[PDB]
Parts: structure tokens; C-alpha cells; sequence
């Protein structure tokens, strides 16, 4: 059982924490770009919108980067679990 | 401002000697002390001539003397328990020389020795020095093999030697060398695998091990 | 018989888990950059074999496998 | 007075100290505070500082232990990190045990790690273990080799005799009285 | 007066007082608070002072517990941390009940972490126990190693007396008399 | 005055004055309140009171408990970690009962955790038992095992006389008269 | 005076000291601050200072250790960087060790790193191990090989005296007198 | 055929990725048009086919794989 128990905690909260940074990140950035339009516009972010768009597939492209090596770590050790 | 005032706290641990050539003689009775004289003299604390002297350095100096005008003389060490009258031990069998001859040796050494008023030759026996290094390892129980030269003796110990044996034979070794030293009989240790655990096999004068079922080893 | 199939099952079971993972993150970052419209199903089905050939599923499948019966040294 | 070394720790420092007054050269330690301590000489004894520093390989680096290369700050842990963690702290547990022996003033240990791989369908290896130590003046070190043995034997579940290697040694001679000043 | 170490904690201290006072060195122990402890010594011992916290590396250690490299505060943790914080619970209360029986001045206990594999697939091994122990002056060691042994069989479900090993010795004499002060 | 000691608890302060009234020494104890207790002594016996705090290495610890290792405050749990805090409650309420026997000062007990394997797959093992007990003079201890060993083998479903392991001690001389103030 | 280096750290700087002096070079080393030091000489040495600091291709550059290409704090970890750093940290922690021997100065340590291959599916390979060492003056140096090999062959699962290779020196003599000054 | 299959997956790996991208794409031009609610398949469908077959992806992906095992020539 306990092995059981052991990955679905797991599972759980490895979604906790590698959806956890991303939104956050999302959500600094999206305040910290509302309230300085107190000051200025700040065009240049989102009205190069080629420059918004390949931002997208940057983003996407490094994250992988970080996160692949994670979940193949975890596949590994439920493969070990289930045939050991 | 003696030198004597000049090396420490400890007196005794050091002996001032002077010397026929002018120069103070310091007798030391290992590295450590002989740095910790040397550092006195490098320093420039003292005004006069000086030197650091030990056992060891001197055998050295005096083999390396003897190996140019006496190529073919059979002997152990020089002892320096009494600083004054060294003891030169010589082989009684291997050596053939008169009376006068010994003299003029003794009087060469003391030329070479400025700080000795005079050298003692003694004549010591071979098989006395084999037998001694032989009782000593029986003594320790250690494995051994012999093998004799015409002008020395080897002691092979080889095997899977265990970490006690290890350390008494260290040990012994140690003691003989210093007394003896390492002219005559050597000694030679070599550690090595054992082929023979788990195996089964036969022994007597047709050894072989198995090596596992159906292969057969024979060593000769 | 009846154990086997139980024991089979249990293994899916483990196969299944990083797979729902990836499955959940993926439309969790969609989200965050507001394509709330877009189908996740096309961008997770790529993931998923990317994982499974870096993994090397087949290989450690066929292998442990075969060592829950068999010794083999 | 000239500088040899600076921004040292205590336990560099001391070590330092110890070095350079067995051969009979009298050393200054001096703090700064955030800055560390220095360490000053005479002239003439600096050309010898200078040659045991460098024989010596001083200052003293900070020692090393194999938990420090897989920090528990980890999102995920393999099976090889856990157990590497494990016997990297037996190993200086054993340590801690054997200094409170009679006579013992300090040892080291070691352990073979298996942990390199995983075993992943491999049947097991056995352990085997190392073992320094330093003893007081006028023991008996073949009688004490016994008692380590048996001691380290009982500690893990298969070990053999012919598995387990020590080495003792003497502490050497005091240095008890200073050294002379330069005249 | 010459600073040995500074920024020491209590128990730090009172250890290295205790050694150098064990040979003939008169010691001073300052308290600065939020700093710590300060250990000074008089100039003609300076020497001496060094040279033992060299021979003894002091200051001492802080004192390693397996449950230190598996915290209870992780929120998820493998079978293989739990399985290890348990063991290394049960060593440390044995610790504490040899420390009652009549006589122990103190003692230290190891036990076989079969952990170091899973037993995944394979029977469980049996447990081997270590212990050591220091008594009081006219105690018959002989006949109290016997007593250890039963206590400690029964404590695990699978032991042999062939499988404990114990190793015991006496307190050393008692430092009474005070050290002279420096001339 | 020396102080020895600072920042103790009330039950550590008080082990230790016990300890040192025991080997003739006076001391002291001051209450600083969120700074603790202060534990002081005289210059005459300042070297012996830190030779017996090294060699009993006081303050002492706090008591370990198994329960302490997976505390019921945790988002988590597996089954093990329920099935040790369950044993570990039972020892403890043993131990709360044979206090409560004719004679008996304290004592101590322990169980064999079976619970370090699952018993998954394969039939659980037997349980074992260890127990030390302290004693008022003039007890026949001979007499009392068996009333011990009666009561701990029902409180098992299945326990063997053979797998109950008993020692029991009396207590040393009562400390009645106080020690002298040096001159 | 001409400048030979400048923005040395501390350890180039008394290693070149050192080596100068040696051949009877009196240099000066000096302390910017932020900036490093600075070594200098006369005239009459320069030409010869050079000579000696192309022949020895100083200022000595770092140590490498086998962890600084895969450094331990990183996002991410793969199984041959944790095998990696895994040896690195072993090799460390033996030549410490060595260091620790009766009359050893300093060694060396090097193992056959198999991580190369991942050793997954195919077989792990045999070990193999090479040390270096330099001794005092007047050391059985055949008599103490002996004693390397045998502490080094239990410290892995398997390894042979055949595979260990162990080469010893004697250090140099003693460079104590100061170098003369030019006239 | 465990190792057939392991390539066949690596293959078509690679061929996902261009098609990913112009779902983003169509995805970020009907938001900076703000004509939101419409569903981004229905427009990219027809993109991804006609753009294919323009380049005539089936010949170059038949060439490509026969050349593992034959010269055509
Ligand atoms: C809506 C998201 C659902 C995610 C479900 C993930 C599988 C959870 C399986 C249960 C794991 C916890 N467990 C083993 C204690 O039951």
C-alpha cells in the first residue's frame, strides 16, 4: 500500500510546485506592468506584438529546459516501484 | 653567550663538543632536533664555526669515504652511543688484515673524525648476525623463505600477510636494522592475492586446483 | 489468472501517473498566457512520446519485466 | 615585520602556528575581525616560514564529506543520493564512537560505497571498511587491533574479518618548550 | 594574555578547559555573551596550549544523528527516510536506557541498517548490534558483559548472542588538585 | 565565583547540583527566568566540578520518544508512521503501570518493532520485550521476576516467556548529610 | 626596481617567493589591497628572474577538481553527473586521509572513473587506483609501501594489489640561510 | 521491433513541431484581434492541410524514410 500512498502524494504535489512558479511569475509581471502605467504606457512590451509572440515559444522552449529533467526523474523511480 | 645558552629550555637534550679543527661539534639524536639545531646556526646566533651532526648522516659520509680507498672491506656499522669512542664493527670471516693494517685504518678514521679521540675496531661474527635475524622471525611467527650467498643473506616474505603481521614484522625489521644495519641480510616483503579461497584442490606433490568444475589448473 | 489480472492492473496504475502530470501542468500554463480557447490535447500528445522515448520505456519495460520471472546474472 | 597570510580562520590559523613553532620559529597571530587573522614573523626566520608553508601545502583546506555534494534541498532525491546521505553519516558516526575508546586521540573512517550504482537488477556486493588511528605513548597496538575489528564487525549486516583493514600509529613527542627569539 | 579561540558555545568550552587543565595548564574562560566563550592562557603555556588543541583537534565536534539528513519537516518522503528516521530513533533510546543500569558512566549503541537496500525481492537480513560502554573503578567487567547481552537480544525480533558485540573500560583517575600557576 | 553553566532548564539544573553533591562539592543555583538557571562554585572547586561535567557530560538531553519522530501535526502520513506512533504509546503506558507495583522506584521497557518490514507478503514474526526496573533495598529480586514476567506476557497476543528479557538493580546509598564549605 | 607580477593572489605569490629564493633571488612581495600583490627585484636578478619564471611557467594556475565541470548547484542533475561528482568527492576524502599517516607531508589520489560509461545494461568494470606520496627524511620507504596498499585495497568493493600502482619520494633539502643581497 | 517502433516515435516527433507552432500563431492573431470568440481550429484545419499538401509533404516524408534501406537509383 504504502508505495501506493507514496506516488500519489507525490504526483500531487509535484503539480503543486511546477505549476506554482510559472503563475506567480505571471502575476508579478502582469501587476508590475498595470501600475507603471502610473507613469508611462509601456508600449514596448506588448505593441511589438512579432516580439510578444516569439516571447511565447522563448518561454516555452527554456521552462522544458528545467522541468524535463524533473519528470524524468520521477519516471524513473514509479518504473523502479511498480517492477522491484 | 655559549651556544649552550642558545638552544632551549632542555639542556640535555643536546651535547657541544669541540672539535681539533676549531669548530663546536652539535650531537643531535634525530631529524626533528637536528632542524631545530640547524635553525640556531642558519639564523646567525652564534659568531663562531658550528655544525649539526647524527648518527645516520655520519655512516653515510664514512661508507661513502670507505667506498673509494677500501673497495673490498667487509663490516656493519659504527655505533655512537659514546661520541668519543666510536665502535666499528667488522666482519671476522670475510675480512683478512694484519695488525698494522687495522691501525692505520683506526688512525685514517680518526682523521675523519675530528671530534673522536680514538676509534675501536671489533670483530663480530656472521652467523651470529644470520642466526639472530632468523630466531627473530620464528619468534614472530611469521612465514619465510632463506636464501644464502656467498656474502649475504635474503629473507622472502610474501603472501596474504594479515594486518598483525604486518606490524610485528614492521616492527622487528625496525630493531634489527638499526643494531645490524642493512649490509649482510635484507629483508624483502611483498603482499599478493590469494588464488586459493573457494577453490577446492589437491596438495602433496601433485598439486592442482580446480578452478571450477571441469577446469583444472596446474601451477609447477 | 485472477492474480495476474490484478497485478496487471496495479502496474497501469504507476504508468498512468506522469503522464497526468504533464497532462494537468500543460493546460495550467496555457491558462497563465490566456489561450483559454485552444485545445491542450494538441500540445500534450507530443510531450508524452518526447518523455517516453527519453525514458526509454520499452527497453526498461521488456527488461523488468522479464526479471520478475527469470535470474539472470 | 612582514605578512605571510591573511583572512584566516581560527582552525587555519592554529594549525599554522603549531607548524612553524615545531621548527623552532616564533609566529604572531593577530585579528582584525571581518578581516580574519594574520600571521607575522621576523626577518630572519622568513625565508624559512616561506619554505615549510610551501612544504606543508598550508593553509589548511576545509575537510570533506560526501553529504555536501547531494544537498536535501532537492525537488526530487534518485535512490543514489538518499543512499549516499545514509552512509555519509554512519561513516562519521563510527568516527565519533571510536574517539571515545581508551586511549584513542583520533581516527578515520571509511566505507566502501556499493552506491555508485544502484544495483538495478544486480544482486548485492558486501562492504568492506578502513580504519586510522592514533594512540597515547606505550600501548599495546597489536593487542588493540583486536578490539577494533571485532567493534567495526557487529556494525553492518555482512563483514568479514578478512574484509576489514586498520592502521594505528604512536603520537609523536611533545613540544612543550618554546623557541628562542632572534638575537 | 594570548587569545586561543573565540566565538566558542558552552559546551565547547568546558571541554577545552577540561583537557588543558588535564596537563599542568592554567586556563581562563570569558563570557562576552551574544559573542560566545573566549579561552585565554599566561605566555609560558602559550606553547603547550597549541600544540594539545592541535594533538586533540578542539574544538570539538557537534554530535551527528542519522534523523539529521532526513527532516520530518519535508512534506513527502520516501519509505527508505521514514524506514531510516525510525532506526535512528531506536538507537538513541537504547543510548539512554543503558545509561540507568548500575555502574555505566555512559555509552553509545550502532545498529545494521539493512535499508541500505530495500530487501525488495529477497529476504530481510538479520540485525547485528555494537555497543560500548564506560564503568566505575572496581567493576567486574567479566561478569557484567553478560548482563548487556541479554538486555540488548530481546530488543529486535531476530538476534544472536553471536551477532552483539560489546567492548567495555574503565573511568581514568580523577583530576582533583588544581594546576600551578605560572612563576 | 566560576559559572559552569548557563541557560539550563529547572530539570537539568537540578540533575546537575545532585551530581555535584554527591562527590562533596557546595554549589549554587540562580534563577535569571527567561535566561534560565546559573549553576556557580567556588575557586577550590572549580577543576574538580569540570572533570565530573566531562566525564558525566551533563546538562543531559532531553528524553527521546518515537513519537516525536512522526508527529500527529503533519499534513501526511503513511501507515507506518500511524503503526509506530501506536507502539510507541504502548510502551510508554507499560511503563506508566509497573510504577505502580510494590517496591518499584522506575523503570524502563521496550518493544520489538516488526513494523520496520511490512509483513507484507510473509507471516508476521513473534513480539519481544525488554524491561529494567529499580528496586528499594531489602527486596528479594529473585522472588519478583516472575510477577514481571507474568504481567508482560498477557499483554501480547503472543509472547514466550524465552522472548521476555527482565533486569532489575536496587538503589545506591541515600545522600543525606551536605557537603563540607571549603576553608 | 623592476616589477616582475602584479595582481597575484597570496598563494602564487609565496609560491614564486619561494622558487626565487631558492636560487638565491631576494624578492619583495607587496600588498595592494583590492589590487593583489606585487613581486619585485633588482637589476641584477631580473634577467634571471625571468629565466626562472619561463622555466617554471609561473604563476602557478588553480587546482582542478573533477566537480567543477559539473557543478553541484544547478536546476538539474543526470545520472553521470551525480556518478561524476559521486568520485570527485571519494578521491577528496582519501587523500585527506593519506595525509593523516606517520611521517607523510603530502599525497595525491587518482581513480579509474567507469562513469564514462553509464554502465547500464553493460557490466561494471574492475577499479583501479594510483597514489603519490612524499616523506621525511630517513622513512623505510620499501617497508611502507606495504601499508598503502593494504589500506587502500578495502576501501572498494573490489580491487587486487596488482591494480594499485603507489610511487613515494623523499622531500628535498632544506633551504634555511636567507639569499645575499646585491653589492 | 522494439527498436522499430522507438524510431518510428523519434521520426514523427519532429514532425509535430512546425504544425504546434502554427496553432500558436493562429491562436495570438485572433487575440491582438480581439475577435475572440471563435475557435482557432476550425480556421487551422484547413491551414495546415493546404499547406502541406502545397509543399507535398507525403513525397518528401516516402523519400526520406526508403532511404534508410535502398538507393532508388
Ligand atoms: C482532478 C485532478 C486529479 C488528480 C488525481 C491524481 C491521482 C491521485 C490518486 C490518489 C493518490 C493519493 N492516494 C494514493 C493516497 O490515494
Amino acid at each position: 500500500m504504502d508505495d501506493l500512498v507514496f506516488a500519489g502524494n507525490k504526483a500531487l504535489y509535484l503539480v503543486l510546485i511546477l505549476s506554482g512558479w510559472p503563475t506567480i511569475v505571471a502575476t508579478i509581471i502582469g501587476l508590475l506592468v498595470g501600475l507603471f502605467q502610473t507613469v508611462t504606457q509601456l508600449q514596448e512590451q506588448t505593441l511589438p506584438f512579432g516580439i510578444k509572440l516569439l516571447g511565447v515559444c522563448l518561454c516555452l522552449f527554456l521552462l522544458s529546459g528545467w522541468y524535463g529533467e524533473v519528470l524524468l526523474s520521477y519516471g524513473r523511480q514509479v518504473i523502479f516501484l511498480a517492477l522491484a | 653567550a655559549e651556544l649552550d645558552s642558545l638552544l632551549g629550555q632542555e639542556k640535555e637534550r643536546f651535547q657541544v663538543l669541540p672539535g681539533r679543527d676549531k669548530m663546536l661539534y652539535v650531537a643531535a639524536q634525530n631529524e626533528r632536533d637536528t632542524l631545530w639545531a640547524r635553525q640556531v646556526l642558519a639564523r646567525g646566533d652564534y659568531d663562531k664555526n658550528a655544525r649539526v651532526i647524527n648518527e645516520n648522516e655520519e655512516n653515510k659520509r664514512i661508507s661513502i669515504w670507505l667506498d673509494t680507498y677500501y673497495p673490498q672491506l667487509a663490516y656493519y656499522r659504527i655505533h655512537f652511543d659514546e661520541p668519543r669512542k666510536p665502535v666499528f664493527w667488522l666482519s671476522r670471516q670475510r675480512n683478512t688484515m694484519s695488525k698494522k693494517e687495522l691501525e692505520v685504518l683506526s688512525q685514517k678514521l680518526r682523521a675523519l673524525m675530528p671530534y673522536a679521540d680514538s676509534v675501536n675496531i671489533t670483530l663480530m661474527d656472521d652467523v651470529t648476525a644470520a642466526g639472530q635475524a632468523e630466531a627473530g622471525l620464528k619468534q614472530q611467527a611469521l612465514p619465510y623463505s632463506r636464501r644464502n650467498h656467498k656474502g649475504g643473506v635474503t629473507f622472502v616474505i610474501q603472501g596474504a600477510l594479515d594486518d598483525v603481521e604486518i606490524l610485528r614484522a614492521r616492527q622487528f625489521v625496525d630493531s634489527y636494522y638499526r643494531t645490524w644495519g642493512g649490509r649482510y641480510v635484507q629483508f624483502a616483503i611483498e603482499l599478493k592475492d590469494d588464488w586459493l579461497k573457494g577453490r577446492s584442490f589437491q596438495y602433496g606433490a601433485e598439486g592442482y586446483i580446480k578452478m571450477s568444475p571441469g577446469h583444472w589448473y596446474f601451477p609447477s | 489468472a485472477l492474480s495476474e489480472i490484478k497485478s496487471a492492473f496495479k502496474i497501469g496504475f504507476y504508468l498512468y501517473l506522469p503522464f497526468v502530470v504533464v497532462d494537468l501542468v500543460v493546460s495550467s500554463v496555457l491558462l497563465a498566457l490566456g489561450m483559454m480557447m485552444m485545445s491542450p490535447v494538441t500540445i500534450s500528445t507530443p510531450i508524452k512520446l518526447v518523455l517516453f522515448v527519453a525514458l526509454d520505456g520499452w527497453t526498461l519495460l521488456s527488461k523488468g519485466l522479464i526479471l520478475q520471472y527469470m535470474d539472470i546474472a | 615585520d612582514k605578512d605571510l597570510l591573511k583572512g584566516l580562520d581560527q582552525e587555519q590559523a592554529n594549525e599554522v602556528i603549531a607548524v612553524l613553532q615545531m621548527h623552532n620559529i616564533e609566529a604572531n597571530k593577530i585579528d582584525s575581525g571581518k578581516l580574519g587573522y594574520s600571521i607575522t614573523v621576523a626577518e630572519p626566520d622568513f625565508t624559512a616560514a616561506v619554505y615549510w608553508i610551501k612544504t606543508y601545502q598550508l593553509p589548511p583546506r576545509p575537510r570533506v564529506e560526501i553529504a555536501q555534494m547531494f544537498p536535501a534541498d532537492s525537488l526530487v532525491s534518485s535512490p543514489r543520493a538518499e543512499k549516499a546521505r545514509l552512509y555519509s553519516a554512519i561513516e562519521q558516526r563510527l568516527e565519533q564512537s571510536l574517539q571515545t575508546m581508551e586511549g584513542v586521540l583520533s581516527a578515520r573512517v571509511h566505507i566502501s560505497y556499493d552506491i555508485d550504482a544502484g544495483e538495478n537488477g544486480r544482486p548485492p556486493k558486501p562492504v568492506h571498511l578502513s580504519a586510522l588511528a592514533v594512540y597515547e605513548r606505550g600501548s599495546p597496538l597489536a593487542h588493540q587491533i583486536s578490539d577494533i575489528k571485532r567493534f567495526l564487525k557487529n556494525s553492518f549486516a555482512d563483514v568479514d574479518y578478512d574484509n576489514i583493514s586498520v592502521v594505528l600509529s604512536e603520537r609523536s613527542d611533545a613540544q612543550l618548550q618554546a623557541p628562542g627569539t632572534p638575537v
